[PDB]
């Protein structure tokens, strides 16, 4: 199965250039998109680029410019270099793959490799319910998204995982109890049970408007 | 680059078709049905590959759609020919086939979305043994959309509707010889003279466009023997798969394309024999 694999320093000085490398075992590159998005400690979510196509880039302008991914195809590796770190750029960095721009979803993440050194509006920033309750959640975009919104799943320690694609489509093995639901500004996420294996950060993510976004997330816990 | 048809399957209404990006698309929409057919645990997916692929569509079009001044106002131009601007419509024919050229890398990038989300069902295809493949998905998908289409042009006899084109191009061409003689003092002699010229290259995108479908037929009907109650080693497999949607794809872009040139070129002889409703109105008001 395809697996994605981080590897770098962890401990870059400021002003300096952080170099993580991403290893796609158990598959091919080619003209998949291949991004690296990283998460601040106790925060959200945020896209920094992608390499796509035959070499294609697009990056985040909150980036700066100072942003660099790179492909050596044969290497089957693709790599980040970020210029003039601060301790702004400390993060979780998350080397993930999509299929497309039309349907866009994360398919697979790697592990992810602590490195010390649109608005999408989440309601629920935490939340603490019991077993068997409904938890429902809200996501709203500054402007119209139409059904180009995702939801994922990030389990505690886990990468975030897509459950719902295009607003309301579930991935295959998802569980029935997810229902995504919302068209244009106003989406909705809800588990119609909590189950004890759903204590997990859900955040919603948009790809209508280039510079990818993700929500606040909600801390789903049991109380 | 240089492999767009021009279609006017109805009155003012222009379209057109870049060969190679039909056939590509066409492609991955083969390779996509025959990874989900292969398992049924897998069938149910063609729902989310059907809005896939609309998704596809609907993206493709607004781009098309960025070309429609420049279409539009050729079809006000041919409009005006179909009642000297002929130089005035090889200007504007330049002008759509100029814009079409400039979206290159917009349509490039759906094409190459489309070929990430086929390839990315085909790279899950599991095989319970991997030495033997069920050949399934290979016979479910051409028995559901391929095995039709094999069989309605097999009925049509392709080469007698090509026969009946060249005997109404022929008519026309020696009424429209017969005009120039005898009374080339006529109202519309231009327009008839233009629609018989446009008439005549139809013909010959037709004429292309079923002799591929002739030995495509044949092709896949030999091939598609071979793939279908065999036992496969992966490999193997995913080559025929591979071989299989190329096949496919061809033939349905040549057959797509030679149906709706079709419809333009009587479209165009429906206009064409208007004005002949009035040739022999005139005639016979005169012999009065």
């Amino acid at each position: 199965q395809v697996q994605l694999q981080e590897s770098g320093p962890g401990l870059v000085k400021p002003s300096e250039t952080l170099s993580l490398t991403c290893t796609v075992s158990g598959g091919s590159i080619s003209t998949y998109y291949w991004s690296w998005i990283r998460q601040p400690p106790g925060k959200g979510l945020e896209w920094l680029g992608y390499i796509y196509h035959s070499g294609s880039t697009d990056y985040n302008p909150s980036l700066e410019s100072r942003v660099t991914i790179s492909v050596d195809t044969s290497r089957t590796r693709f790599s980040l270099r970020l210029r003039s770190v601060t301790a702004a750029d400390t993060a979780v960095y998350y080397c993930a793959r999509s299929t497309t721009m039309i349907q866009q979803y994360f398919d697979y993440w790697g592990r992810g490799t602590l490195v010390t050194v649109i608005q999408m509006t989440q309601s629920p920033s935490s939340l603490s319910a019991s077993l068997g309750d409904r938890v429902t959640i809200t996501c709203q975009a500054s402007q119209g998204i139409s059904n180009s919104l995702n939801w994922y799943q990030q389990k505690p320690g886990k990468a975030p995982k897509v459950l719902i694609y295009d607003a309301s489509n579930l991935e295959t093995g998802v569980p029935s109890r997810f229902s995504g639901s919302g068209s244009g500004t106003d989406f909705t996420f809800t588990i119609t049970s909590l189950q004890p294996e759903d204590i997990a950060t859900y955040y919603c993510q948009q790809y209508h408007y280039l510079p990818l976004t993700f929500g606040g997330g909600t801390k789903l816990e049991i109380k | 680059a240089n492999s767009i048809d021009i279609l006017q399957e109805k009155e003012g209404h222009l379209d057109f078709v870049i060969i190679p990006h039909y056939t590509f698309l066409d492609y991955y929409k083969h390779l996509s049905y025959n990874s989900i057919y292969h398992k049924s645990s897998t069938y149910g997916k063609y729902i989310a590959v059907d809005a896939f692929i609309k998704k596809i569509n609907e993206a493709y079009d607004k781009v098309k759609s960025k070309c429609n001044d420049i279409k539009n106002d050729l079809i006000a131009t041919i409009k005006k020919l179909e009642h000297k601007m002929m130089d005035e419509y090889n200007t504007k024919k330049k002008k759509l086939i100029k814009c079409i050229k400039n979206h290159e890398n917009d349509f490039n990038k759906i094409c190459m979305d489309m070929k990430n989300y086929g390839t990315n069902l085909f790279e899950q295809l599991s095989c319970y043994n991997n030495n033997f493949c069920n050949t399934n998905g290979i016979r479910y998908h051409y028995d559901e959309y391929i095995h039709k289409l094999i069989l309605s042009v097999k009925s049509k006899n392709l080469n007698k509707d090509l026969s009946d084109m060249t005997n109404i191009l022929q008519q026309s061409e020696l009424l429209l010889t017969n005009l120039n003689k005898k009374m080339g003092s006529y109202i519309y002699i231009d327009t008839i003279k233009f629609i018989h010229k446009e008439m005549k290259h139809i013909f010959n995108r037709i004429e292309y466009h079923t002799k591929i479908i002739n030995d495509k037929t044949k092709i896949i009907q030999d091939k598609i023997k071979l793939n279908i109650w065999r036992t496969f080693q992966k490999d193997e497999l995913l080559k025929r798969i591979l071989d299989m949607s190329n096949e496919y794809s061809l033939f349905i872009t040549s057959d797509h394309l030679r149906q709706m040139l079709y419809n333009t070129f009587y479209s165009k002889e429906k206009h064409l024999n208007n004005i002949f409703h009035h040739l022999i109105y005139v005639l016979q008001m005169k012999f009065n």
